[PDB]
RNA sequence: CGGCACCUUACGAGAAAUCAAAGUCUUUGGGUUCUGGGGGGAGUAUGGUCGCAAGGCUGAAACUUAAAGGAAUUGACGGAAG
RNA sequence: UUACUUUGAAAAAAUUAGAGUGUUCAAAGCAGGCCUUUGCUCGAAUAUAUUAGCAUGGAAUAAUAGAAUAGGACGUUAUGGUUCU
């Protein structure tokens, strides 16, 4: 890949891990 | 003319404590002062020390061209009184 | 280099270059010795009687074989005032 | 040292400064700076003509001291020089390298014209560069004419001189020659002239 | 070179090998004394007097004539300034740098220029406080500065 | 240059050497004699001046401080001491 | 590894240089690095000069020029031939090639 | 900054004869770079030097013979006892026959072998073959 | 004198490309700060801390793997040029 | 004032290196050897320890202090004055 690409596609999958976890507060 | 300096000695480690020594004092210091004073008519221009292969070192000494008339006979005289009173070989010189 | 007894066990005792006294490996073969003939008063070359000098390869590559040659000779009187030592 | 007899006389500094010997070039490289005696306010650069002529004595007397007369080989790749070189080889007996020079010549053994000179004498360091690389090869000293600008790589002993000079090239070598001769001792003394002009030794045209 | 540049200059001053008077000098150990102590009562620094000496009196060095520094014979005549002259003309380009940027608050090499100027002047102070040319307690306010660069 | 006199060097070189890297560093400014046209008084100027300096006898500037060396204005001269 | 010791641009002791558009593309390319050409064109074609100078009302009259510097970006330039690929040992020659 | 004037002299030293050259230029001089350099001269790796006087630090003017291999300094000068004189040659010269390592002792500046033969020791200094 | 660079050579360095420094480094020591220890997992998880947020700084392990990689040579190929 | 370095003292025995010694050799052990003994008689070495502390010689190398408002040093028998034992 880009890895440009594979980095963004992390910190798209980090901030769904963060919200995810924000719920159970 | 030669003026009279008093010369003090590098004091020892173990040795008492005393006033500072001005470096005016030290043995380099006043060995410079009486060279210049040995050609006081001319002016010292220069200073080389020469390290020989067999472990004497020589002085030299360059003079101005102005004046060079009144040490010019007097080289020799000025080289053995300075060797006496020091112990160091000087050979002076004007570049001319 | 010699034995306890004094005897030289050293085979070859290299030359050294004469500009610069390094010594003169087996393998360097842009090294050069010049041989200029000696001249009597008459103006003849005399048989089989030489000045010799070594130099270097290094000397030669740097391009300072002219002016040592210029040295040595000044030294040795095969040249007069060409050779300056002040520059 | 050397006799007096050795010195630059009137005659010669006459033909070298007569034929333009003294001419160097505008740009001076630092090995040649001590060749300079002043630059013309132009920019030629003025040969010291005496130390030209010392260095000529010197070359002819390492030329003297060689045994075999045919083991000097004397090289040229200027169109100038190839006669001078042609002369040169055929009053001493030295071996003449005229023109092109193959390369391997001193290193490629199985070469129709392989030689093995214990000498190489060269008209100019850079249209000859091949042959210094291979006396270098080969353990060959080099004796060269060099101008102000000519490199002086593998050159151990130069000969301050103009190398774009028709008449230069011709009257250094007639005199390189007469030294060589003389030291070797076919010309009488010092004093007698030569048979050989100077005229000879140098490079024709086709139209003349 | 050039502790707060990337500068490489050497351009200096070039002190003569003598050591002595020149034989042209006709001025006196005391007529330059009094000419160096006028000029310090007419307010000026060291560097200005010796430049006003050898551009105007021939006095080539103060030292070769005199025989002691400026600077040492002010200090021995108590005309000597309390802030040394070079750390008051860097506190004193700090204060008008400071004021520029209070009135030109969008600039930002000055905001640079006004921190390598005091850091130099820390530097300074920190010299003269181990060498007890200034109190110990000696310390640069930027409150405060403006007083002593009057 | 492999042998060279490093002890005594040209004195053309070495006067194209700059002020500082010579063997021994010395300036190459000196101390002038000003005769300004108007009177007759000795004054001694610095070559490289960076004052306007003024005679005694008459307030008659005597040369303008420059990047280098002082310009001594029309009329005047000057002589190194 | 490094095709080239100037990185194929002309920036040296410089941080950044303001960009140029491709005159082709418009791609935005810096300044130094695009393939510039400066281009002193006739206006009329030279079949064209005889038969507008007859038809001209004026005696002695010089057709201008029409003077124009070119940008291009790499691409557009290696495209329209402008440049080409040189060989390792040609890469280095900077003298203008001696068509002129 | 200038850390070491015995480092810049022995490197000047070392650059001039690895080029071959027969003279070096070094500034600034000192006691210590004067004394290495007798040693040095004692034992024959150089030919006469000379100290010039500027009013200054000063200045120095080596000849070389072309017998040096290498000259240089150990930074930082460490202290050194008598049983570490072994392993400071055994890592420093090419044989056990020729090469000094020098010492500062208060006895003054020597070399190893005039060291054992007073049974001093101090800091190394440098080396030279 | 200071800069921005450049051209040639290679004493010398380097695996080479190349380099006036990337030289003065097994003939190893001028002063000093930071970083790396096969490739992935991974700049991920977790804790801390800064930020309004986006995110920044610090930062693993389990597990998996015999190579990944650098410079250059010959060929093959190119919807690249002559 | 130190730092540094030399030497000395110290660092238990065992262990290591190492001297002596035919356990039949050796690993070991600290034994043993003598013309044959109403007894004579070599031994069981020594190095090394190493930072800290102790004593000592040296004053290079690397620090530190000194006489600038003199608050400076000597007068040993310098001239007086105030005291204390
Ligand atoms: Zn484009």
């Amino acid at each position: 890949m880009r890895d440009k690409w594979r980095k963004k596609r992390v910190r798209r999958l980090k901030r769904k891990r963060r919200k995810v976890r924000a719920r159970s507060k | 003319f030669l003026a009279e300096r008093r010369i003090l000695p590098k004091p020892a480690r173990k040795a008492r404590k005393q006033q500072k020594r001005p470096r005016s004092r030290t043995l380099t210091a006043v060995h410079d002062k009486i060279l210049e004073d040995l050609v006081f008519p001319t002016e010292i221009i220069g200073k080389r020390v020469r390290y020989l292969v067999g472990g004497n070192k020589i002085q030299k000494v360059l003079l101005d061209s102005k004046d060079s008339t009144a040490v010019d006979y007097k080289l020799d005289s000025f080289q053995q009184l300075y060797s006496k009173l020091t112990g160091k070989q000087v050979v002076f010189e004007i570049p001319g | 280099m010699e034995n306890d007894k004094g005897q030289l066990v050293e085979l070859y005792v290299p030359r050294k270059c004469s500009a610069t006294n390094r010594i003169i490996k087996a393998k360097d073969h842009a090294s050069v010795q010049i041989s200029i003939a000696k001249v009597d008063e008459d103006g003849r070359a005399i048989a089989g009687e030489n000045i010799t000098y070594a130099l270097s390869g290094y000397v030669r590559g740097r391009g300072e074989a002219d002016d040592s040659l210029n040295r040595l000779a000044q030294q040795d009187g095969l040249l007069k005032n060409v050779w300056s030592y002040s520059r | 040292s050397l006799p007096a007899s050795f010195d630059l006389t009137p005659e010669d500094a006459k033909l070298l400064l007569a034929a333009n010997v003294h001419l160097g070039a505008k740009n001076v490289q630092v090995h040649n700076k001590p060749y300079v005696y002043k630059t013309r306010p132009d920019g030629m650069n003025i040969i010291n003509i005496g130390k030209t002529w010392e260095k000529i004595v010197l070359a002819a007397r390492i030329i003297a001291a060689v045994p075999n007369a045919s083991d000097v080989a004397v090289c040229s790749s200027r169109t100038f020089g190839q006669r001078a070189v042609l002369k040169f080889a055929a009053h001493t007996g030295a071996t003449a390298i005229a023109g092109r020079f193959t390369p391997g010549n001193f290193t490629n053994y199985i070469t129709r014209s392989f030689k093995e000179p214990r000498l190489v004498v060269v008209t100019d360091p850079r249209t000859d560069a091949q042959a210094i690389k291979e006396s270098s090869y080969v353990n060959i000293p080099v004796i060269a004419l060099t101008d102000m600008d000519s490199p002086s790589e593998y050159v151990d002993v130069a000969i301050p001189c103009n190398n774009k000079g028709k008449h230069s090239i011709g009257l250094i070598w007639w005199l390189l020659a007469r030294e060589v001769l003389r030291l070797r001792g076919i010309i009488p003394d010092r004093t007698t002239e030569w048979s050989v002009m100077p005229d000879l030794y140098f490079y024709r045209d086709p139209e003349e | 070179g050039r502790m707060h540049s990337s500068g490489k200059g050497i351009s200096s001053s070039a002190l003569p090998y003598s050591r002595n008077a020149p034989s042209w000098f006709k001025l006196s150990s005391d007529d330059v004394v009094e000419q160096i102590i006028k000029y310090a009562r007419k307010g000026l620094t060291p560097s200005q007097i010796g430049v006003i000496l050898r551009d105007a009196h021939g006095v080539s060095q103060a030292k070769v004539v005199t025989g002691n520094k400026i600077l040492r014979i002010l200090k021995s005549n108590g005309l000597a300034p309390e802030i040394p002259e070079d750390l008051y003309y860097l506190i004193k380009k700090a204060v008008s740098v400071r004021k520029h940027l209070e009135k030109n608050r969008k600039d930002k090499d000055s905001k640079f220029r006004l921190i390598l100027i005091e850091s130099r002047i820390h530097r300074l102070a920190r010299y003269y406080r181990t060498v007890a040319v200034l109190p110990p307690n000696w310390k640069y306010e930027s409150a405060t500065a403006s007083a002593l660069v009057a | 240059v492999l042998v060279q006199d490093l002890l005594h060097p040209s004195p053309a070189t070495e006067a194209k050497q700059h002020k500082l890297k010579t063997l021994v560093q010395q300036p190459r400014s000196f101390f002038m004699d000003v005769k300004c046209q108007g009177c007759l008084n000795i004054t001694t100027v610095f070559s490289h001046a960076q004052t306007a300096v003024t005679c005694d006898s008459c307030s008659t500037v005597l040369c303008t401080p420059t990047g280098g060396k002082a310009k001594l204005t029309e009329g005047c001269s000057f002589r190194r001491k | 590894p490094k095709k080239r010791a100037s990185n194929g641009r002309n920036k040296k002791g410089r941080g950044h240089v303001k960009p140029v558009r491709c005159l082709n593309c418009a791609r935005c390319v810096p300044k130094d690095k695009a393939i510039k050409r400066v281009t002193i064109r006739n206006m009329v074609e030279a079949a064209a000069v005889r038969d507008l100078s007859e038809a001209s009302v004026y005696a002695e009259y010089a057709l201008p020029k029409l003077y124009n510097k070119l940008h291009y970006c790499v691409s557009c330039a290696i495209h329209a031939r402008i440049v080409r690929v040189r060989s390792r040992t040609d890469r280095k020659i900077r003298t203008p090639p001696q068509r002129k | 900054t200038r850390t070491s004037v015995l480092a810049d002299a022995l490197n000047a030293i070392n650059n001039a004869e690895k080029t071959g050259k027969r003279q070096v230029l070094i500034r600034p001089s000192s006691k210590v770079i004067i004394k290495f350099l007798t040693v040095m001269q004692k034992h024959g790796y150089i030919g006469e030097f000379e100290y010039i006087d500027d009013h200054r630090s000063g200045k120095i003017v080596v000849q070389l013979n072309g017998r040096l291999n290498k000259c240089g300094v150990i930074q930082p000068r460490f202290n050194v006892k008598i049983n570490d004189i072994e392993r400071w040659t055994d890592n420093l010269l090419p044989a056990r026959q020729f090469g000094y390592v020098i010492l500062t002792t208060s006895a003054g500046i020597m070399d190893h072998e005039e060291a054992r033969r007073k049974h001093v020791s101090g800091k190394i200094l440098g080396f030279v073959y």
